[PDB]
DNA sequence: CGATCGAT
DNA sequence: ATCGATCGTTTTTTTTTTTTT
């Protein structure tokens, strides 16, 4: 019409007229960044979408089906128009929206909100596999022979014209498997959070679809931010009835958001992106890092360093079909049945990209063995949770009081990141590629003396095999430092109403994602003679069997350095800096003749 | 109408009477209900039969307000019911067999049941905007959050209402005089600051009783049930450790495996507490060793996601070794128990027994006010509707720190530990941080006694007094 | 059969369909051989009823001289005398070991032959394939599916084989069947010509290890298995070799064992858990079937560690198959004696 | 025995020789002697 | 036992 | 419009093995 024109003009004279980012917006390069990739899948901003033309928010959810159908349209009348050359491959779009002000929980949508704009959350559960439907209708005709031709489709209705080759005729006929249109299908099952829940009782859920372009995404127990749209199968059997219909509802997805999100994931900012290499190079940035571990603790930066490079080191190093070196390290800290440890572990998750909260005491380890049937309905399935998170974390807390039945069971993981099970209808074998939280609690009271440390706490000879970051939080009295982390405290109760955790997220997922350091011959012979200062210095008084895992956690640590450096090769800086901490460690897991490697050392230091 | 036909005659024309047109969800007549059921009258409780139940139906407005463990009113719309098959109905048969001149369906019918109006009553309780009782109709923050300002000015400003509040609520009962002032700021508030994204900072704090047998340190508690809004109580033992966990199933009735919810664990802003924590088994004792502080928890081996979260304190329930407090062992085997519990737990207030001939006369003496039934109990100094709502509206201020006490809890502190720079040669004992935070949230409590924000050094004295006195009440 | 190149199972999409492709999987189990056949007569009509598929059976009845009083309403006799008959087995596979498996976990897919392919694969190996990706049923609209089924028009998926191959995996297939050719087994026979060969081998598994040269003196020797010198009473005098070893940890247990299942047919998981045997119950037609998993190591080799890690509830039936390698069977109404030759290797960790 | 025997017939099975020698298996002698010199205590 | 469908 | 001859029509089961705490 006049107006109903002016959709589709609306959104070409807002694709490239609606302009932010200091010029050159993005919906007049986002599509082509789309077509780049190969996606189909462009996005839109409903913020700037009222910050441009606010009056597409009414006009929406009269029928929203409409307004998406009408956009997706004007995409391809602009791409195959300047794009011609896409006109292959794919040649079809459609579009999406981010923001919504709003977040309906279940247990809170109604008959009001019927066939319009929504958005919501919740939990995965099981659902379907990876299936296809189709997409178009066409038959064949068989009293002429005919085909009966391509027919304009309805979303779940009949056609049947009289019009067709067959001098418009063949009322009945038949129907091929080929020169039809199909189309990717995936469903999933949504669940409540149990944080979220009224506090006691049983959950609600409803199901959701997903479509071709969607799937192979979600997974039972994921994180989510989904628009969606309230649906209705029309007709769940209306009849002489129940006292009630047999009705159901569905949400069907539009744009899905996860909200974990573990991949390189942020657009770039016009200038505010090179935020990495305005600053990035500086010397001084070996200890910049230490300033946002945790913002708690005056003291402490050796726990702080350790984390801060293991939460980014890593290296496969795969070598010609011999196994897969480490993705991994098991730093551990055995302090206090009450210093501040498992505060230490939060901000590692709310910055770090995976994660699952787990405390000690959790399964026998074998975790919520299957046999695989459609009988019980599927008899549902999982092994653990480093096959539920790897290449990232999943939390512990308190474990050292546990049960043995686990402190085995997990005991292979850690370093051949493996898994390989059986015990069932089968007998395949999955990936754990993960590194280890520790978080676990003394025995003998608070703290040993500079006494023996394997009296300290008591786990078994065929666990005591792998080790790593050994720090311990011992305490003695200075009234100084009480006064200083004391005032430091108050001032932290006193908040009433360098870097910021606005950045340094990103320089990780970059820093362990993109770069792939290496090692070359430097000054590698020295690490022999040191490994001889632990046997000979150390045979039965204190070597505890640290074996030839921790000696290659010293190239974890030099790899770790250089990819906060994004540096890729190192002098003796980073090795050096490994032997300066564990140095320091192993002379404070000592007795009260505590300096054996540091009179040993003066030489080297 | 319940029974649904699509099919319809005509309107307008001489058209198909079978052959319908299609449908519409767009323009046209929806609404919404739920289903449930419902069990015999606990008000008429019968021998021989069964609880015979009803089913039952809700409108609109109606909707997710009715729950488990509650009594209605219901209408009495007793139903037709416009049923499509049963069986065992093998009564007699009709149908319309028209007029003879020159479809079928089986008819037994089964019951339920209809209602149209709720008064959930036995479940109401109403903040402080509700008008209670004594109300006094004035202007306000809110409606009637404090607009019995015209006394609770009175009963925020007297220094004797700390003692006289302190007395307002044990008049039936006599015993030491610290935790009848300490155990409120248990139900009193905390801290409520407005900060970073930190972490959770917390407001409430641990709480115990310890004493020797017959001391009614039970019956403190047996009143609170009865007293605070979402604090129910129970024991530990008064259920399994489908207390903390659910009910662990292994049968299929939806998804085979259900552990979702507990008994502590929907206490959320009430606390429920407990009983007898000596001889209960080391394993909801484990899960509380965190689950107190780092109130964020988690389970496994059957974790939908598994992360549910404490939110109130708690109060204890010891008793030692012999049943006396005889003074020959060390405190550490006098309960036999551990650390940093004991440190978590940042007041004690143990409750000793003695013998005495005038005390327990005196508590006889209580009784003469027990059984007479005209003054069968003690004077008071404030009603309990006042009380209540000084209470509901204490929390809404924001309480500060700006004080030089809180310059110098550093101060107070240091010779906290400076005097506790001991405590580690005859039977050493542990001091931490624990023991600061508490402090902290106690004194700004006691400042929230004040109806006032910004905490003042009196409250970091009496609070460092009274750390003094559980430290010193900890000496064997 | 191509050179082009292997897909992957997470893109054979609704484009991918009755199109033909290239992958590389791996395999699980797959059926047993049932029947088809491709067209037959009926005495009705007496003709071969000759299709393009590989139903319909119109009204008419073509009895019909009978005079006017003909048979219709289909009355169709097939005369089997006048069938067909070829093969069917429905092949398996499963997707790789490092595409896509990783937050996640690996799907799957069922298969299809003919005429040839049956007695062609056995499982546990590693294929390239050259299959089309194609469908059983068909339907969009309204007529929707089953009681609360297809909101539209799901159907299934499979694949059916054009032309499987193998894998190369320096040998990747070597495991039944014999292309190798004279100048193969000239270059065995005169490597066992070669004098020089056992103490070369010797320092086979070892190219990145260090040590333990009198303890693999006969760590492979485990592999060859010796003679199973049956006799015409009982006494099979015991086949294939087992070996024990434990000590120490940071010594390269696992490593190793990861690289003896790496050089023809093993598998390894270790405690906690390959296989009571299993006696399930078929979901189609509920008959008691036994899936019965050292089956897999018929002439294959076992190897674990985690024999103390692991209670004693597992470690009886498998206790004894290791001396007489018939697994036996009394549960259920069936005494079906399986038997299989398999080895085991067993690490170990002792406290203290 | 019943086993050291399987060690000669692995051998034999390698060189591909079909009756083999005790010179052939005193190497099985000095293996199998790490068994009994590791349970000789 | 029901609807389709043809003619009278 | 009416009657009659045409078309097409189908539903029944309970229990055993391994697994997890
Ligand atoms: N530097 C600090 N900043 C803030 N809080 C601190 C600091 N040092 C100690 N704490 C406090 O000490 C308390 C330690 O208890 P936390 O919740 O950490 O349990 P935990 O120490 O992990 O004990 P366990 O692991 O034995 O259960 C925390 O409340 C923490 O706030
Ligand atoms: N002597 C060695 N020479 C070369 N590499 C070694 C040596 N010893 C150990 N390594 C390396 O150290 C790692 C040892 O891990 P592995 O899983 O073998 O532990 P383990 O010896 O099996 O201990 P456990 O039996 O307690 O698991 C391997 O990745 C291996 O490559
Ligand atoms: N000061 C008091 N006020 C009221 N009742 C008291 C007081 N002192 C003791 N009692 C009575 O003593 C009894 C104490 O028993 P209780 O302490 O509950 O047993 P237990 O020692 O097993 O907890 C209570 O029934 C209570 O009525």
């Amino acid at each position: 019409l006049g107006p109903r024109t002016e959709i589709a003009n609306r959104f070409q004279s807002f694709l490239r007229t609606f302009v932010d980012e200091r010029g050159a917006y993005t919906y007049r390069d986002r599509i082509r960044r789309m077509c780049e990739q190969n996606m189909s899948s462009f996005v839109v901003s409903y913020t700037d979408l009222a910050n441009k033309e606010h009056v597409l928010a009414y006009f929406l959810p009269e029928a929203p089906f409409q307004m998406l159908e009408i956009f997706d349209k004007v995409a391809k009348d602009m791409v195959l128009s300047i794009f011609p050359t896409y006109e292959r491959v794919t040649t079809e779009i459609h579009v999406r929206i981010s923001e919504l002000p709003l977040i309906e929980e279940l247990r809170t949508f109604r008959k009001l909100h019927l066939n319009q704009l929504v958005r919501t959350l919740g939990v995965v559960t099981a659902t379907t596999g990876v299936l296809p439907q189709l997409s178009v209708i066409k038959y064949d005709c068989v009293k002429c022979g005919y085909v009966l031709g391509p027919f304009v489709q309805s979303q779940n209705t009949e056609i049947k014209p009289g019009s067709c080759p067959e001098c418009q005729s063949t009322g009945p006929f038949s129907i091929n498997m080929e020169q039809t249109l199909y189309r990717n299908y995936q469903k999933i099952t949504l669940q409540e959070s149990p944080g979220r829940i009224p506090a006691g009782r049983i959950p609600r859920s409803k199901d959701v679809i997903l479509l071709a372009d969607l799937c192979d995404q979600c997974k039972p127990g994921d994180e989510l931010e989904v628009t969606g749209i309230y649906t209705n199968n029309y007709d769940g059997s209306l009849n002489t009835d129940q006292g009630f219909p047999v009705f159901a509802t569905v949400i069907i997805a539009n744009h899905v958001v996860v909200k974990d999100s573990k991949q390189v994931v942020q657009s770039l900012t016009d200038e505010d992106i090179a935020t990495i290499q305005k600053l990035s190079k500086d010397p001084r940035i070996v200890e910049r890092v230490v300033a946002s571990m945790a913002p708690s603790i005056y003291g402490h930066d050796y726990i702080k360093r350790a984390l801060a490079l293991a939460l980014f080191g890593g290296e496969s190093k795969n070598p010609g079909e011999k196994h897969k070196v480490r993705g991994d390290i098991n730093l551990l800290i055995c302090g206090d049945p009450g210093t501040a440890k498992s505060q230490f572990l939060k901000y590692t998750e709310k910055v770090a990209p995976r994660a699952v909260f787990t405390t000690g005491q959790g399964a026998s380890a074998v975790g919520l063995y299957v046999r695989r049937n459609p009988v019980s309905r599927e008899w549902t399935l999982e092994a653990g949770a480093l096959v539920l998170a790897d290449q990232g974390v999943c939390l512990i807390d308190e474990f050292d009081k546990m049960n043995d039945q686990d402190r085995t069971s997990i005991h292979e993981a850690m370093e051949q990141q493996s898994i390989s099970i059986s015990k069932a209808g089968i007998v395949t074998s999955l990936q754990a590629r993960c590194t280890v939280i520790a978080a676990a609690n003394p025995i003998g009271g608070r703290y040993d003396p500079s006494m023996t440390f394997s009296e300290n706490v008591n786990l078994s000879e065929p666990i005591l095999s792998r080790f790593d970051v050994l720090c311990v939080v011992k305490d003695e009295f200075d009234p100084m430092q009480d006064q200083q982390l004391a005032k430091f405290v108050v001032h932290s109760h006193m908040k009433h109403h360098e870097i910021p955790q606005d950045l340094l997220r990103q320089y990780i997922v970059y820093a362990k994602e993109n770069i792939r350091p290496k090692l070359t011959n430097i000054d590698e012979d020295k690490i022999a003679k040191m490994y001889a200062q632990l046997r000979q210095e150390s045979f039965a008084t204190g070597s505890l069997p640290i074996t030839v895992r921790h000696i290659e956690s010293v190239i974890r640590m030099s790899e770790a350095h250089a990819r906060m450096h994004l540096r890729e090769n190192v002098m003796e800086a980073d090795v050096s800096m490994a032997i300066r901490m564990m140095l320091e460690s192993f002379i404070e897991a000592q007795k009260f003749s505590v300096m054996k490697k540091m009179r040993s050392t003066f030489q080297k230091y | 109408q319940f029974k649904f036909t699509n099919p319809t005659i005509c309107r307008n024309p001489v058209c198909s009477n079978r052959k319908r047109f299609m449908l519409d969800v767009e323009k046209s007549l929806f609404l919404d209900f739920q289903k449930i059921r419902i069990q015999e009258t606990q008000a008429e409780l019968p021998r021989g039969c069964i609880p015979r139940a009803v089913e039952i139906i809700l409108r609109s407005e109606l909707v997710e307000t009715v729950q488990a463990g509650d009594r209605y009113d219901f209408t009495g719309t007793l139903i037709v019911v416009p049923d499509v098959s049963v069986l065992a109905g093998v009564g007699t048969r009709a149908e319309n067999s028209s007029r003879h001149k020159p479809g079928m369906r089986e008819l037994n019918y089964r019951m339920a049941f209809l209602a149209c109006s709720v008064q959930a009553t036995t479940a109401r309780f109403g903040g402080t905007d509700l008008p209670m009782s004594e109300v006094t109709a004035e202007d306000m923050k809110k409606q009637m959050t404090d607009a019995e300002w015209h006394k609770i000015y009175e009963m925020s400003k007297d220094r004797n209402l700390y003692q006289n509040l302190i007395s307002s609520l044990f008049p039936s009962i006599y015993g030491n005089d610290e935790v009848k002032r300490g155990i409120l700021l248990q139900q009193f508030g905390g801290v409520a600051k407005t900060t970073t994204e930190k972490t959770s900072l917390r407001g409430d704090i641990n709480v115990c009783i310890v004493g020797d047998p017959s001391t009614a340190k039970s019956q403190f508690l047996k009143q609170v049930s009865d007293f605070s809004p979402r604090a129910i109580y129970t024991s530990g033992k008064a259920s399994s450790a489908a207390g903390l966990t659910a009910a662990v199933v292994r049968d299929e009735e939806s998804f085979d495996f259900v552990i979702e919810a507990g008994a502590l664990m929907l206490a959320d802003n009430g606390i429920c507490c407990i009983d007898e924590f000596d001889k209960m088994d080391q394993r909801d004792q484990v899960a509380i060793h965190e689950a107190m502080e780092q109130q964020t928890i988690s389970i496994a081996r059957a974790g939908v996601r598994a992360t549910l979260n404490a939110r109130t304190s708690i109060l204890a329930a010891a008793n030692p070794i012999n049943g006396r407090y005889d003074r020959s062992k060390s405190l550490q085997q006098n309960i036999q128990l551990s650390a940093p519990i004991m440190s978590r737990f940042d007041l004690f207030f143990i409750l000793v027994d003695e013998c005495n001939e005038v005390v327990d006369y005196a508590i006889a003496r209580k009784i003469v006010d027990l059984h007479s039934n005209i003054e069968e109990s003690v004077e008071r100094a404030y009603t309990r509707e006042e009380v209540l709502r000084y209470v509901t509206f204490a929390r809404q201020f924001k309480p500060v720190i700006s004080q030089e006490a809180g310059h110098m809890l550093v101060e107070n502190y240091g010779h906290l530990r400076q005097r506790d720079t001991g405590t580690s040669g005859r039977s050493t004992w542990r001091i931490t941080v624990r023991q600061l935070e508490s402090m902290i949230r106690l004194s700004e409590a006691m400042a929230k006694l004040e109806c006032s924000n910004r905490v003042l050094e009196r409250h970091v004295k009496e609070a460092f007094r009274l750390l003094n006195k559980s430290i010193i009440r900890v000496e064997q | 059969s191509s050179n082009a190149n292997p897909t992957n199972i997470r893109q054979l999409k609704s484009d991918c369909v009755s199109k033909l492709v290239k992958i590389a999987g791996i395999i699980v189990a797959a059926s047993g051989i049932s029947a088809k056949a491709t067209r037959m007569s009926i005495q009705c009509l007496s003709c071969s009823t000759v299709i393009p598929n590989l139903y319909a059976l119109p009204r008419k009845c073509n009895t019909e001289q009978a005079g006017r009083p003909k048979c219709p309403l289909d009355p169709f006799f097939i005369m089997p005398d006048k069938c067909k008959c070829v093969d069917f087995q429905t092949l398996k596979l499963q997707e790789l070991p490092d595409f896509v498996p990783q937050g996640e976990i690996p799907r799957h897919l069922q298969l299809f032959c003919d005429r040839s392919l049956c007695e062609r694969v056995v499982p546990g190996n590693r294929v390239l394939i050259q299959g089309i990706y194609s469908i059983r049923k068909v339907g969009k609209p309204s007529r929707r599916d089953g009681r609360e089924k297809a909101v539209v028009g799901v159907r299934a998926p499979y694949m059916r084989v054009v032309g499987i191959t193998v894998d190369s995996e320096g040998a990747g297939a070597i495991s039944r069947y014999s292309n190798i050719t004279s100048d193969e087994e000239e270059h065995f026979r005169r490597m066992a010509a070669s004098g020089d060969i056992y103490e070369r081998l010797s320092q086979s598994l070892a190219p990145s290890i260090f040590g333990s040269r009198d303890i693999k003196k006969a760590i492979t020797c485990m592999l060859f298995g010796g003679s199973r010198k049956r006799l015409p009473d009982g006494l099979c005098r015991r086949g294939d070799i087992n070996v024990l070893l434990l000590g120490d940890p940071g010594t390269a247990k696992s490593q190793l064992l990861k690289f003896v299942e790496k050089v023809p047919i093993a598998v390894y998981t270790s405690g906690k858990g390959s296989s009571t045997a299993s006696v399930m119950k078929d979901p189609q037609t509920r008959n008691f079937v036994m899936e019965g998993a050292m089956v897999l190591a018929d002439g294959g080799v076992v190897c674990i560690d985690e024999f103390d890690k692991m209670r004693e509830d597992d470690r009886v039936a498998i206790h004894e198959a290791m001396e007489q390698q018939t697994i036996s069977i009394a549960k259920a109404g069936i005494t079906t004696t399986l038997n299989s030759r398999c080895s085991v290797l067993a690490a170990a960790n002792s406290i203290f | 025995l019943e086993a050291v025997i399987r060690i000669s017939e692995s051998l034999a099975k390698i060189r591909l020789q079909p009756f083999a020698t005790d010179e052939h298996v005193n190497e099985a002698l000095r293996l199998f002697q790490v068994s009994t010199l590791d349970a000789a205590m």
